[PDB]
DNA sequence: GACAAGTGCATTGAACCCTT
DNA sequence: CAAGGGTTCAATGCACTTGT
């Protein structure tokens, strides 16, 4: 029945759960990149794009925002644990 | 207002003989420089197009030139 | 192990430049 | 100006390494 598993963000085929969310390596990295950076983005359409897999880098704004939506939680991007006071 | 004959996203014009998005000129252009040769991890019918067109290097350049692409066309690099 | 978090770096493509 | 050659380089995403 599940034939492949699904990005939630973009619909990609899913590497595993990222940040808590079945998510593709793009859409991990990107949402990684995102919060680690605290990005605002901006969309220059109508801030409602569907992502799919051409959407997703078209609008940053609304891939970031599908991210949080899905469950991506950003407090575990390098959260302050002993690993972090390594870097 | 032409669509890229490859993939289907927006053309930017023609590109070495077709009309073709700024993606498909692109990795037609390092294609050729290069000289690169790609293998396809399935039957060689990938599915190239505005969504997924990143997924097969092999199909990807395989339609270019199905589509019309001239590796003659491709300079020399400047 | 197997997974998820973090990293390295080659590839992508939108936005430029150049010459006809 | 436009077209169709060129180039650039931040963002991207595949493959990897590290930690449990
Ligand atoms: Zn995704
Ligand atoms: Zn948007
Ligand atoms: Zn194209
Ligand atoms: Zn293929």
């Amino acid at each position: 029945r599940v034939q492949e598993e699904l990005c939630l963000v973009c619909g990609d085929r899913a590497s595993g759960y990222h940040y808590n969310a079945l998510t593709c390596e793009g859409c991990k990295g990107f949402f990684r990149r995102s919060v680690t950076k605290s990005a605002v983005y901006c969309c220059k359409f109508g801030r409602a794009c569907e992502m799919d897999m051409y959407m997703r880098r078209k609008c940053q704004e609304c891939r970031l925002k599908k991210c949080l939506a899905v469950g991506m939680r950003p407090e575990c991007v390098v959260p302050e644990n002993q690993c972090a006071m390594k870097r | 207002k032409h669509l890229c004959s490859i993939c289907g996203d927006r053309a930017s014009g023609k590109h070495y003989g077709v009309y073709s998005c700024e993606g498909c000129k692109g990795f037609f252009k390092r294609t050729v420089r290069k000289d690169l040769t790609y293998a396809c991890r399935e039957n060689r019918n990938c599915i190239i197009d505005k969504r997924q067109r990143n997924r097969c290097q092999y199909c990807r350049y395989q339609k270019c030139l199905t589509c019309g692409m001239k590796r003659e066309a491709v300079q020399e690099e400047r």
